[PDB]
């Protein structure tokens, strides 16, 4: 399978900016390359085909170039409707393959997250499970890391997280991480913490509590 | 108005059959190939295969060969995607798409809206609503965080409001995650001034129509 | 409501064979023998039917495919044929149920100096399916090296324009073509002939 790559994986841009996204193929594909746009909850839309042919109905500010292994999608002047994810797709070989996509979020000043930790509720504990929640509120950019510690021992494969879409008013993100154990092993330890790293944090921040 | 319209969301259990449809209008349906594309939750796009409605000639991607069946019924301008035994790993959104033409870049110039397929062993179940209680001191200043944990429900549609519809600013209801149990878990939170922790009450209003569940839950520190 | 056959056979502009267009005809009565007798037709064969018999019949829907080629290629607009047109531009099925109508249009699609607007696909790496339509203008890779967009050796623009001039031989003159196809689904027939039991 031809492997398709896109850089950057994520892009912060402002309305009016000239934005360029690149696609690389693991082998030459002549100009058998297509570009698609996708927004959350929506199906993709064809922007460019055969490397540089503009699909009808697509605004002229979109253009494609490149050949062989190197391709670029350019938007002359970014518009509010253009914040979305963009995929490249090679058609030189079967199976057809897509690039992993590059999301283009709205640019904003860096904002560090407000972090909060929530112990399990007594109601839940009655049922035999414990859910410890860590909350990261109003941060930018999107990149952030949460690591759960139980008695200073790091957890793995133990939590699930979920992130909101970029907020309409302040253009920030928010993230919820849920560490879940059983009542048994939850009652066997004292201190629960989540360590958060983010570009807006000079050094990692930890919120924690002791059950008691 | 070239359009492809796919059938509605599906909720099945492992081992069951499923057939979904893709109806095309606005053009000669027999004259263009149809692709099927998979998009697993939070992932990208995968080319599954192609079919020519005129004669149902199919070419699959090797990764999907023998794992799914692409078929067509030209008498009603429809293409199908079909499983005989579903797996949890099949949970994803499936799109159908028309190829502008077969040769060269073979671009997908018109897509259907997608069909969400959810494979889970669970049956319809109402959620348990737990408090995410704040511990911040009321006079400390800054911001406090407060929420509700909506756990172990199925199917997906759940809605949550705060203090009926009166509290909306600073609210973040997160997308649900599908737990290893085949049950959804969701969290809704709001941030408020520390000072306001001493004056106003906070109740989340969780609604889950599939199980006809409505729960109001107070969250106190 | 006798159908708009004149909308297709009397169309001022015809398409190139590679981008042939299809007009779905529905909800009307079709007087096929009156179409036969409008005349000025050099080719009018029907496969599996007779005009006279079929304007007593009905079908679910009828389709009219129209385009331009030249005289020597009308033979390719028949079931089971091969050549640049049948292989690369417009292909009929072997089980074709319809009529192929063609007539010389040298007086209209030719001009002194040559009319180069009508095109046909020159190369294609596979043959078309019946009723398939491919309008790709990407450059054709005839060899093993990639074209990377640029026209060059073994890398050809895939479409060739006809050189229609009023002084060309019969076989190199333009011919307008119309292919009627009759669709009978397990569904209500809405295109009937005047002599059918419906009228
Ligand atoms: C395409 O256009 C041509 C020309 O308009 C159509 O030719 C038409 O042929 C019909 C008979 O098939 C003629 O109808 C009869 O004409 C005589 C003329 O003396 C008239 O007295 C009759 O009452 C009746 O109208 C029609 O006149 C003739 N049109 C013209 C203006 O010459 C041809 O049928 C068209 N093809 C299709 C499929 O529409």
């Amino acid at each position: 399978d031809i492997q398709m790559t896109q850089s950057p994986s994520s892009l912060s841009a402002s309305v009016g900016d000239r934005v360029t996204i690149t696609c690389r193929a693991s082998q030459s594909i002549s100009t058998y390359l297509n570009w698609y746009q996708q927004k959350p909850g929506k199906a993709p839309n064809l922007l460019i085909y055969a490397a540089s042919s503009l699909q009808s109905g697509v605004p002229s500010r979109f253009s494609g170039s490149g050949s062989g292994t190197d391709f670029t999608l350019t938007i002359s002047s970014l518009q509010p409707e253009d914040f979305a994810t963009y995929y490249c797709q090679q058609s030189h070989s079967t199976p057809r393959t897509f690039g992993p996509g590059t999301k283009v979020d709205i640019k904003r000043t860096v904002a560090a997250p407000s972090v909060f930790i929530f112990p399990p509720s007594d109601e839940q504990l009655k049922s035999g499970t414990a859910s410890v929640v860590c909350l990261l509120n109003n941060f930018y950019p999107r990149e952030a890391k949460v690591q759960w510690k139980v008695d200073n021992a790091l957890q793995s494969g133990n939590s699930q997280e979920s992130v909101t879409e970029q907020d309409s008013k302040d253009s920030t993100y928010s993230l919820s991480s849920t560490l879940t154990l059983s009542k048994a092993d939850y009652e066997k330890h004292k201190v629960y913490a989540c360590e958060v790293t983010h570009q807006g944090l000079s050094s990692p921040v930890t919120k924690s509590f002791n059950r008691g | 108005e070239v359009q492809l319209v796919q059938s509605g969301a599906e909720v099945k259990k492992p081992g069951e059959s499923l057939k979904i449809s893709c109806k095309g209008s606005g053009y000669s349906f027999i004259s263009y190939w149809i692709a099927w594309v998979r998009q697993m939750p939070g992932k990208g796009l995968e080319w599954m295969g192609i079919i020519y409605p005129g004669d149902s000639d199919t070419t699959y991607s090797p990764s999907f060969q023998g794992q799914v069946t692409i078929s067509a019924d030209k008498s009603i301008s429809t293409a199908y995607l079909q499983w005989s035994s579903l797996k949890a790993s099949d949970t994803a959104i499936y799109y159908c798409a028309r190829l502008l033409y077969y040769s060269d870049s073979s671009p997908l110039d018109s897509w259907g809206q997608g069909t969400l397929v959810t494979v889970s062993s669970a049956s319809t179940k109402g959620p348990s609503v737990f408090p995410l209680a704040p511990s911040s001191k009321s006079t400390s200043g800054g911001t406090a965080a407060l929420g509700c944990l909506v756990k172990d429900y199925f199917p997906e549609p759940v809605t949550v409001s705060w203090n009926s519809g009166a509290l909306t600013s600073g609210v973040h209801t997160f997308p649900a995650v599908l737990q290893s149990s085949g049950l959804y878990s969701l969290s809704s939170v709001v941030t408020v001034p520390s000072s306001s922790l001493g004056t106003q009450t906070y109740i989340c209003n969780v609604n889950h129509k599939p199980s006809n569940t409505k729960v109001d839950k107070r969250v106190e520190p | 409501n006798l159908c708009p056959f004149g909308e297709v056979f009397n169309a001022t502009r015809f398409a190139s064979v590679y981008a042939w267009n299809r007009k779905r005809i529905s909800n009307c009565v079709a007087d096929y023998s009156v179409l036969y007798n409008s005349a000025s037709f050099s080719t009018f064969k029907c496969y599996g039917v007779s005009p006279t018999k079929l304007n007593d019949l009905c079908f679910t829907n009828v389709y009219a495919d129209s385009f331009v080629i030249r005289g020597d290629e009308v033979r390719q607009i028949a079931p089971g044929q091969t050549g640049k047109i049948a292989d690369y531009n417009y292909k009929l099925p072997d089980d074709f149920t319809g009529c192929v109508i063609a007539w010389n249009s040298n007086n209209l699609d030719s001009k002194v100096g040559g009319n180069y607007n009508y095109l046909y696909r020159l190369f294609r790496k596979s043959n078309l399916k019946p009723f398939e339509r491919d309008i790709s203008t990407e450059i054709y890779q005839a060899g093993s090296t990639p074209c990377n967009g640029v026209e060059g050796f073994n890398c050809y623009f895939p479409l060739q324009s006809y050189g229609f001039q009023p002084t060309n031989g019969v076989g190199y003159q333009p011919y307008r073509v119309v292919v009627l196809s009759f669709e009978l689904l397990h569904a209500p027939a809405t295109v009937c002939g005047p002599g059918s039991h419906h009228h």
